[PDB]
RNA sequence: GGAGAGUUUGAUCCUGGCUCAGGAUGAACGCUGGCGGCGUGCCUAAUACAUGCAAGUCGAGCGAACGGUGUUAGCGGCGGACGGGUGAGUAACACGUGGAUAACCUACCUAUAAGACUGGGAUAACUUCGGGAAACCGGAGCUAAUACCGGAUAAUAUUUUGAACCGCAUGGUUCAAAAGUGAAAGACGGUCUUGCUGUCACUUAUAGAUGGAUCCGCGCUGCAUUAGCUAGUUGGUAAGGUAACGGCUUACCAAGGCAACGAUGCAUAGCCGACCUGAGAGGGUGAUCGGCCACACUGGAACUGAGACACGGUCCAGACUCCUACGGGAGGCAGCAGUAGGGAAUCUUCCGCAAUGGGCGAAAGCCUGACGGAGCAACGCCGCGUGAGUGAGAAGGUCUUCGGAUCGUAAAACUCUGUUAUUAGGGAAGAACAUAUGUGUAAGUAACUGUGCACAUCUUGACGGUACCUAAUCAGAAAGCCACGGCUAACUACGUGCCAGCAGCCGCGGUAAUACGUAGGUGGCAAGCGUUAUCCGGAAUUAUUGGGCGUAAAGCGCGCGUAGGCGGUUUUUUAAGUCUGAUGUGAAAGCCCACGGCUCAACCGUGGAGGGUCAUUGGAAACUGGA
């Protein structure tokens, strides 16, 4: 078929990807973090459970991305 | 500095300044506001033109009072030996200031507009607006 | 539509063209989908027709129409007999 | 206004318009009809459904409007019906 | 593939700024000006616009009228959403790059299949009676269609029953198997049998192709002397709505959402390929060509349509302009020219659809300010001229230590040439076709006509009698600009006397000025040469590459401490960084290399290379990160 992206993150409040962006000038990573509304169905998980996402189609103004599976409980 | 240091506060450059600041800006009278266009030269009126004492230097260097087509008022020298210029005189201006005469940024083109060439002139004449003669 | 057509290169009095697969609206100079070879009307002995064969078969089959012109380059070249051929076969 | 097929195109349209604004208006009627004939299991409520649908598809049929609309619409009848 | 120099002192070494030598331009200005080729030419007022042209076409869809087979206005179809212009708005999924849609739409085109049955009623035109200055509007009748509308047939589309299999959650692909429901058109030909049949056209279904839409990762200017922003706001449920997902909209419920990783506000800006500069790292720009977006006097809407919320369409509101017979009417150059204005500054109210491309048409063809050309401008680049050979120190100018020196083999004189120029003679390519006419073949036919394909014949050039070529005649028409103290190539005389003037810097001029002005000579360039403006370089002068902070500018007066940055040794593990292949993509044009055509060169063309912090995927495990 074809692949959706996906993410592993902590919950922030009930996701947090925190990447590195490295310095075009200077050469140095520095890490920056982007928050990704989300969508959790029964409100399974809770605030510092680490988990993963995949890309969806637009679920309301902000949410395209759904939880698929908890990584590690808050 | 630290490269840390630089990733949290980069470097910056100075900011070069402009030796002819009347030249590079324009007017629109409609809407009644200031542009910035970098002209080379700027047409203008003689509102008072005379003399000046340089400041070592001894004269009495020709000057004209110009109000430039972008409402600015500026000084500016009138090279070569003799001028036909006086008040009410519509005038081209260009850049280079003249030292030992502060205040004095421009030159007036001659030739142009309303100044004559410099008369009696047969070397470097279109530096002073004079026709090749016979 | 989609059409097999001449974009035009070169310079003034002396023009060459390529041959292109464009969309119609899509303008003379702009815009393609693929270049399937070019045409020199005014070189010395021959007009120098250098099509890609299996591509032009490919776009005429999918619905590209030539222009004129280049209807005549194809033929020249014998892609319309076998897109005829191929096309009872 | 200006070029002669635009002064032509004026007439046109406003012909267009007044049939479609008929068109429109009675298929819409008929959805409503069907609509509230559900909502209360009249007798009819069989053949005002299949006169709705049949002005829905013919309005699809006549671009008035687009063929995902008319089965969202003969959808929302028929599953109440 | 990387150059420095001047200037702070009596002299010095540092530090440090300033200035200069280079390249470039949509340039402008001054003086000067021969030609050819190729390109470029409102950067300012998205200021206002006189006039002409920039979108039509189809009589083989239809009736009528006027003319003698033609044509006009009208109905109808298709086009007018392209092509062309502009950069105002926009800091945003606008754009670049990489992905996703199991949340999407798609006229014309192509392929396949099944069809194309049966009825009806309008109305413009038109005739007639009016009303209005006009724009135009009313009354009465009349009439056609591939216009419009009923009915029949057609399901893959919808509902329900389920089932099998599969995916990334919503779900998706089939298998059914019942119920509703949805079409269409003829024109011109052939054969004739009024039946069959060719082409184009029509309907439905499914694919392809094309075009469009939405979403997401990363990338995107200043100002913190801008720190709080948001209340459909953020999420949920339901309904409505859309091509489509969705606060897209509404109702109710909850109080979320964004922000020091810079929210928000203000200002500025269309973005990219590219372009200029630089050794590079970088810095600067977006005119021209190409991609994407946005806009069309300002603001708000919707209609038709496959597609528009539509530059040369409609409706409304506003500013402005124009006609009026005062009731009323009309308009939108940021299309091509052109005008006025603004400005330092930017062109013809040209020719043609011959070529390429586009719309309509069966075609002939018509339309096309796209486009192809011509005109103007040294605005730029490239090329060629303005003569060549021989010619011992003539006159004239300038200087002179009045011997002479120098302009100078320069001139004249003798011969020679004709690129150019003038006159005349010839004169390409760019043109491919289409149509028509013959034959042949393929499919189809009962057969033919026709259709596809092939060959042969026919017509067509705006530029333009242009490029080019040939002959004759004549050195005859065709050189200017800046500079010469040092940087920096090239010096003397006279005039002037801190005046007049020069000047990028150092500075020059106050009676013996290589710096002012002129003259002779010389230097540098040359159809140009200088000046100004602007950008990069020199500038290691924002220093990642590549600088500093005792006294030159620079260590907070000193603690405690949050975020952040960074972090000792070893083993196992991981695979985010790192490394190494594969695949896809990074358009074309451009730059660079190679080759080909232009007499050369510019330029043009062809084939490569390059350019990602790109994505996806397979390996490695030392270092950084995670366990
Ligand atoms: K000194
Ligand atoms: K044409
Ligand atoms: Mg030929
Ligand atoms: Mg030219
Ligand atoms: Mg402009
Ligand atoms: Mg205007
Ligand atoms: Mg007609
Ligand atoms: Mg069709
Ligand atoms: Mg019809
Ligand atoms: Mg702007
Ligand atoms: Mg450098
Ligand atoms: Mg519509
Ligand atoms: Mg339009
Ligand atoms: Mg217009
Ligand atoms: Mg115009
Ligand atoms: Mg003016
Ligand atoms: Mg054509
Ligand atoms: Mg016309
Ligand atoms: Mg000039
Ligand atoms: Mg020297
Ligand atoms: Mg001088
Ligand atoms: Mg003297
Ligand atoms: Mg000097
Ligand atoms: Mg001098
Ligand atoms: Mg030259
Ligand atoms: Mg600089
Ligand atoms: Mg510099
Ligand atoms: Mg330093
Ligand atoms: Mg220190
Ligand atoms: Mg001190
Ligand atoms: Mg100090
Ligand atoms: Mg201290
Ligand atoms: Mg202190
Ligand atoms: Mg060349």
């Amino acid at each position: 078929r074809n692949d959706r992206k996906v993410y592993v993150g902590k919950v922030v409040s009930d996701v947090l990807v925190e990447t590195y962006k490295t310095h075009k000038l200077y050469g140095k990573r520095v890490k920056y973090s982007k928050k990704y509304k989300t969508h959790d169905e029964n409100n399974s998980a809770k605030l510092g459970d680490i988990v993963k996402i995949q890309e969806t189609r637009p679920l309301s103004a902000t949410k395209r991305f759904r939880l698929v599976e908890i990584v590690e409980e808050s | 500095p630290t490269i840390n240091q630089l990733v949290r506060k980069p470097r910056q450059s100075k900011i070069k300044k402009s030796d002819s600041p009347a030249l590079n800006k324009g007017f629109n009278s409609k809407k009644k506001k200031f542009t910035d266009l970098n002209s080379p030269q700027k047409r203008g009126v003689c509102t008072r033109v005379g003399t000046m004492t340089p400041k070592p230097n001894s004269a009495l260097r020709k000057y004209a009072r110009v109000r430039l087509s972008n409402n600015i008022e500026i000084n500016a020298y009138i090279p070569g030996i003799g001028h036909n210029l006086q008040e009410h005189s519509v005038v081209l201006v260009r850049g280079g200031r003249v030292k030992d005469l502060p205040g004095v940024r421009y030159h007036i083109v001659r030739g142009a507009l309303d100044t004559s060439g410099v008369d009696g002139r047969r070397q470097g004449r279109s530096l002073y607006g004079t026709k090749k003669p016979k | 539509a989609v059409k097999i057509r001449l974009t035009r290169l070169g310079s003034k009095r002396n023009p060459f063209y390529r041959i292109v697969v464009a969309d119609a609206r899509s303008p003379r100079d702009g815009r393609i989908i693929e270049q399937i070879g070019t045409y020199n009307p005014t070189s010395a002995n021959a007009p120098e027709i250098k099509v890609d064969e299996a591509l032009a078969l490919k776009w005429l089959n999918d619905g590209a129409k030539p222009t004129d012109t280049v209807h005549n380059i194809l033929s020249k070249e014998g892609i319309m007999k076998k897109f005829d051929e191929q096309k009872k076969a | 206004a200006n070029i002669k097929s635009a002064i032509k195109r004026v007439k046109t349209t406003e012909k267009a318009e007044a049939r479609n604004i008929s068109q429109k208006s009675a298929m819409r009627t008929a959805v409503k009809n069907a609509k509230t004939a559900v909502s209360n299991n009249a007798d009819n409520k069989n053949e005002l459904v299949s006169l709705a649908v049949k002005l829905v598809d013919k309005a699809a049929q006549s671009n008035l409007i687009h063929s995902n609309k008319a089965d969202r619409i003969k959808s929302q009848l028929m599953t109440a019906n």
